[PDB]
């Protein structure tokens, strides 16, 4: 994706992640845990459904038309009405096959967008506290137990209770 | 001394393949499917009104072909003709054959109203055992087949003034006998001659006399024509022999009718859009199944499948 | 002891709501209209030649009923045919009367040059109370009306060759009488017929003889029929009465001419773009004023609004 | 958006920027202070003026056509007529539905990612004197008076000069 | 101590200038081109059937006008109709023309076979100065001219049914006499009819006698018309006069076949698509070089050109 | 571009970079050397191709159709023959116009994004041992010869054996 995160720092997806898109998995002195995050769920669910309801709303209604099939030979007439009804068929089949390529390619960078903006996200809730271990991972240089976990997932985590700690063992 | 935070996102083990503008195939976790390519083969009879033809095409409906009868003044948003449908009066042709069920199939009536056309000097009701009503000789029941009357056949010069708000619809016919015998001896007259006119417009259509393929006992023929006259014009006919001649005019009327041609049953269902193959959902944006179809349905393309990606890219390794 | 500098982006009180592939509504700072829905009501009268054909179809210009006779030798890029126009002349019908109109429509002139047709042995230019011009009976100018001459009316059979580097349009019909007295005592035999061609086309054609509806106190009519002769070409006439017979040839030109329905009134000013409601302005891509144009004119489009965001998503609050 | 700046990590705009559509404001010792960004401005103007102008160039010019409207009824010749003209202007209206769609998710993009930018390269000016906040604003370490600030909104800022103090603050 | 790592890209001195969605021009590092817009100017001959026609329409080589009859039973994917094809034979004319030629250039055959037609009290297989067959008078080859034997010509009345599980397609005319001696010589009726039938289908054709311009000695001519005839169904033929016979029947067929308009050479090649300039190559997805083709063809555009980006922006300086 | 790579923070292309589409540059005690990165080239040349193939797949075949040249005035049938075709060129010149238009912003801005992405993978390997000049380069806070670029180069790079070394340049 045009955002690296999904299929690219991120090495893989989890197939035990059930209730949401994107979230969180940590281990602390008191064992290992994960959550989804809504928001960012949440966001790529509303742009996906918009996109969707964008593209199956209102078929059209048309009612009395041309003939498309033929018993008979008749020349001039029938080429064109065979004409105009294959000529329809072939720009409405380019419009499908475009249109469903143009919004793959943008789900998937928004997908992988979104995994990318609450990696920073959280990253910049950390400020000098956590290394960006390169894997979608944060090393969190201060003791960090479950509640402290629960507040970065909720982003009420203060930084400053934590930097003293944090910088003398990172530096 | 410290803890590690990850984040991630989901998989499926088995995601579904799309095409994007890069790729032919990728793997995301879910998709959907935009093509509408199944019907349950039947045509549903709600919303729209559905006309079985059964055994008749429109124009012998149109006409009124004795087995036929049964759909005089019958309306329809969806008339269905089937390929059982045939033809039981008098061998006849229609010059633009598509054009008339064309204008009729929209209109999407047969409304009739008989009209009390004078025709003096001639012999009315002619009928024929190629056209059998019951047990005896009939016709068509929407036309006067008009003979002589003792040893002659007078000019016909009848006028039917439209003084009504809406435009009427007369068909009409002119015979073509097989031989001379027959020709002299039904109109007296060697030569016949038909024209039917408005104030802005004519036709004029003159008998051919010869052998065609026997059909139903018969090598002769009618040809059938039609005639609109809208409000304030009027209608004359004009013949010295071979007119078919109009009963009274079909109602003209505009609207979403049109025609189809099917063998699917009829099922009593709800749905908007109707193909040959029966009804189809139009949830989906594009369909498979026929480019024929009518009513709000999902534009036809060639494509069988195109799956619309509902998730992201499946890493599940 | 420090500083804080903070990134940011406008906003404005209220902005647009636009379209995208992801929301149906969504407010940016500004948006530009993609779609043409309005006009002034008036044909402008220029950069396009405009001819108002006032009470006069472009048919009826042509074959020169009376009233018409103003349009003779009239040219346009843009034929104005207004829901006024009447026929005032022998009554008539043309079989694909819509192809004639728009082959003239299209050639973009009534340039009429008189040719010395010889019609021996008949008398020329019939006249009907039909078709007055004047106090007195008339016909449309175009045409020659021929009828016998003494007591017959010989086989007619002339050419004339076309030895112009143009193509030569010939208007000629074919007179339906209302009964067979009526029939011989204009034209002798009981049947006439009329066969025009060229080299390798030809038309022929019997007429109809019947009671019809009186128009302007006439139940015959006449049938219209045309030719086109090419350079090198000749125009061949045979006829043994019933023929209504061409005076000459339009001159056919190829070009940018049409016609339009309209009743809207021209005016002095500038517009390339011409619907039947009024020009419009063509700085918009799309329009839904009329799916009916003629000139450099936006597409026509079913939506009435289409707005291009020209600025980014405007967020005055979280 | 797709940057996660605009509606984003910037929680909103400012109504009182009304010189540019981008830019900085900051605090310092000698109060506060607010200026546009010029050249992020100008980048995301050209490229709008740009996708406009091609959407607006040059109307096709059509003359003599076909009929579209008719005052009898004929059968199958007009149905033909009818059914071409339709054809072709649910045709345009896809392509002019799709074509502002497009535009217009592209749009949002664009002058998102353009905030991004100027996020980054301020961000990359001041090297290791500051620290990202998480919304949109930088905390500088060290006294930044008026020409200092200049110095980062103008591109000049020399990180060396004062990355002593800063390191000195922040660590 | 320490050591610096730079980030970068490739670049090239120039570069190739595309069009994207918010620039006009814009350079990158390479570009392909998808619009075809050259010929070599010649047909290729694979992998489709080629059926030049050099002096020859197909309705002549249909007909059988004898510098035609090379032709017989030819079959084609592809007919090549050259601009110096010339009739030689008697003057005829085919009303709805171009639907004879595209419903025989779609069936792709001219096969033909002979019916045993009896024609009772006639005289058969008509000929004409205007269409020699070697030194002689003579007709075309598909098509029996029939005339009085002795001093009458009868009612012919004659079937052929159709008990093959193909449709057949039977070619026939009239005859236009340009005099009533002529008329009168030939087929005894002062005015001829031919009434041609199926179970579902009539058409009875008039002939009109008088002068046409004189082609190839003759003022007269043959309007040509043409009957389908389905499995079951049976052709009956009525004509007390001017009926031009059939000899027996085409046979349809449904398939890839087509015609074209064009005097480029056919060259011994291979190409998948043929426009009237020539064959082009099929790779790219658009072509402007003619919007008319046969086979698997680029989609005709008005742009000459249309370049794909196929690397990055080239940024060789700041 | 949308990530400001290309013609952004990486201030021009480098047409000495004859071997790879992406790449390093690099100074250190050794001297300097320039190497391809295979992956991101591979990668976004992979996309190109990706694309291509797509555009160029599938003509369209077709046979018998309709007239499109005439040599006789006509009318109503001519004129809705001539009407039909240029319709449907242009539709077709539409749709070939916004697919080049389309499919070269996408190409611009997916090659951005392969540069961006490289440096940002560059910057993670590298940790706390050096920091970003802001014109797509690194300071390394420490002694690193040519293997040891080589092991950045190659994706082994281990932070850890460096960082008290450089943390004592960077910050003291
Ligand atoms: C109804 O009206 C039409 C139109 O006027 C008449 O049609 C004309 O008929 C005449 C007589 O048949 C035709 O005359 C013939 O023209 C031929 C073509 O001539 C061209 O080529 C020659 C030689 O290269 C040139 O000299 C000439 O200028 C032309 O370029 C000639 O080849 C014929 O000549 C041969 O036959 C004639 C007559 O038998 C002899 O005089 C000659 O010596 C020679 O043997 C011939 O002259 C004329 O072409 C017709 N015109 C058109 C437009 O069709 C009908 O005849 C008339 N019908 C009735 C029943 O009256
Ligand atoms: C002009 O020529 C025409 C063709 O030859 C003549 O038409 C023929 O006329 C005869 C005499 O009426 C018809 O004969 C009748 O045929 C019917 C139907 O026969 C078919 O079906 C039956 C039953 O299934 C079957 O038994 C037969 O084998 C056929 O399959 C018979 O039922 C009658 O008894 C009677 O014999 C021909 O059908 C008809 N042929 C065609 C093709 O139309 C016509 O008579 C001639 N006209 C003149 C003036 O001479
Ligand atoms: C065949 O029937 C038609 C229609 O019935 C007859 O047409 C009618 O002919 C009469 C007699 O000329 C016309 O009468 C005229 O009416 C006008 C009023 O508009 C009046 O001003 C005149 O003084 C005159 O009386 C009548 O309008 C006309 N009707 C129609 C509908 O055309 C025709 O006469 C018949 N033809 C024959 C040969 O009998
Ligand atoms: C964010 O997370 C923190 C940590 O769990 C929550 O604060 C704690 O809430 C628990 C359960 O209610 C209490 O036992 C603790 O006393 C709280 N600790 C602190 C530091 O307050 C907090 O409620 C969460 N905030 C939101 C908005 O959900
Ligand atoms: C995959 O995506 C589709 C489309 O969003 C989901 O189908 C929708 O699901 C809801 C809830 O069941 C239904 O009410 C909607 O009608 C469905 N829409 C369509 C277009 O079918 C589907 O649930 C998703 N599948 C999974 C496994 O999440
Ligand atoms: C066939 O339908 C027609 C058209 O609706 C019927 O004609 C109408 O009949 C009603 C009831 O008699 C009248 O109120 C209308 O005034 C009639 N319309 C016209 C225009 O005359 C006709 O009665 C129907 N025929 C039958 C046998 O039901
Ligand atoms: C709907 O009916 C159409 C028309 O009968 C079917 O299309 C035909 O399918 C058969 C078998 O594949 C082919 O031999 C014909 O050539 C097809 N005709 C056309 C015009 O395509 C079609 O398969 C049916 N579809 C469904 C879903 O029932
Ligand atoms: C341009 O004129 C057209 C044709 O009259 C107008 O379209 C008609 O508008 C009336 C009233 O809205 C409708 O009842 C008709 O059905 C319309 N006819 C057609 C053919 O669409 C149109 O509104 C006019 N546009 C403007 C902007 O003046
Ligand atoms: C292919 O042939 C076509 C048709 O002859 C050429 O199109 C003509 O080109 C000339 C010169 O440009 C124009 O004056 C005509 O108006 C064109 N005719 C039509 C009907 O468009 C075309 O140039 C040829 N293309 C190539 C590549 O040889
Ligand atoms: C809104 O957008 C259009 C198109 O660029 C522009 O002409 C107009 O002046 C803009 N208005 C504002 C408030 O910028
Ligand atoms: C029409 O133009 C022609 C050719 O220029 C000319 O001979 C003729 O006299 C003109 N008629 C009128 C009414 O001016
Ligand atoms: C940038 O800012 C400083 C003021 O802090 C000023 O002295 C210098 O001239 C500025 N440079 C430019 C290019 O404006
Ligand atoms: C390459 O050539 C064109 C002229 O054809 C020039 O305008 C353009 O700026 C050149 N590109 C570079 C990168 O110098
Ligand atoms: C330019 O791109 C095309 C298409 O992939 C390729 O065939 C050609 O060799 C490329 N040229 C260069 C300079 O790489
Ligand atoms: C012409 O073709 C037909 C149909 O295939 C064949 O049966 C017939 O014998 C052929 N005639 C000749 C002379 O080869
Ligand atoms: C990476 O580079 C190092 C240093 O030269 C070398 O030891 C190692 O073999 C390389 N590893 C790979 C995977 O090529």
């Amino acid at each position: 994706g045009l955002f690296g995160a999904i299929a690219g720092f991120i090495e893989n997806g989890w197939e035990g992640m059930i209730d949401g898109w994107y979230g969180f998995r940590h281990q602390n002195s008191e064992g290992t845990g994960q959550a989804a995050d809504l928001k960012s769920t949440q966001a790529a669910i509303d742009q996906i459904n918009g996109k969707l309801n964008r593209v199956i709303e209102k078929t059209n209604e048309k009612f009395h038309q041309i003939e498309k099939e033929f018993s008979e030979v008749e020349g001039r007439i029938q080429d064109l009405e065979k004409y105009v009804e294959d000529t329809k068929i072939d720009l409405w089949s380019y419009n499908a096959e475009l249109l469903v390529a143009l919004e793959n390619q943008h789900t998937i960078d928004l997908t992988d967008s979104e995994m990318n903006k609450l990696f920073e996200k959280t990253g910049r809730q950390l400020r000098e506290n956590a290394e960006d271990m390169g894997n979608g991972c944060f090393k969190i240089y201060h003791k960090c137990d479950n509640a402290c976990i629960e507040s970065i997932r909720n982003g009420t985590y203060d930084h400053d209770v934590y930097r003293d700690e944090a910088l003398n063992n990172r530096f | 001394p410290g803890a590690t935070l990850c984040l991630g996102h989901h998989a499926v083990p088995n995601g579904t393949l799309v095409k994007t503008i890069t790729d032919d195939q990728i793997e995301v976790t879910n998709a959907t499917e935009l093509v509408q390519s199944s019907s349950t083969g039947k045509i549903c009879n709600n919303p729209h009104r559905i006309l079985d033809g059964i055994d008749c095409t429109l124009i012998d409906a149109l006409l009124g072909d004795p087995h036929c009868d049964v759909f005089q003044n019958e309306t329809w948003d969806l008339f269905v003709e089937r390929s059982k449908a045939f033809s039981n009066c008098y061998p006849y042709d229609v010059p633009d054959y598509a054009s008339l069920r064309s204008l009729v199939a929209s209109s999407g009536t047969l409304e009739f109203i008989t009209e009390g056309f004078t025709w003096t000097g001639v012999t009315q009701n002619g009928g024929s055992n190629a056209c059998k009503r019951g047990p005896g000789s009939g016709f068509f029941s929407r036309l006067n087949w008009l003979t002589k009357s003792g040893s002659t056949y007078p000019v016909l010069n009848v006028t039917m003034p439209n003084n009504d708000n809406f435009d009427k619809l007369y068909i009409w016919g002119v015979h073509h006998p097989s031989t001379n015998q027959e020709q002299t001896s039904l109109y007296v007259q060697a030569s016949g001659r038909v024209t039917v006119s408005t104030r802005r417009s004519q036709q004029t259509i003159i008998p051919n006399i010869g052998s065609r393929p026997w059909v139903r006992g018969l090598s002769s023929r009618i040809s059938i024509y039609w005639t609109i006259v809208k409000p304030g014009d009027v209608l004359v006919i004009n013949s010295n022999g071979n007119l078919i001649a109009p009963r009274g005019y079909f109602k003209m009327r505009t609207g979403k009718s049109s025609i189809m041609r099917s063998d699917a049953p009829i099922d009593t269902c709800i749905s908007e859009c109707i193909t040959p193959n029966g009804s189809i959902p139009n949830d989906k944006p594009f369909q498979n199944v026929n480019k024929i179809t009518y009513g709000a349905c999902p534009k036809y393309v060639k494509q069988n499948t195109l799956k619309l990606a509902t998730g992201m890219r499946n890493v599940p390794e």
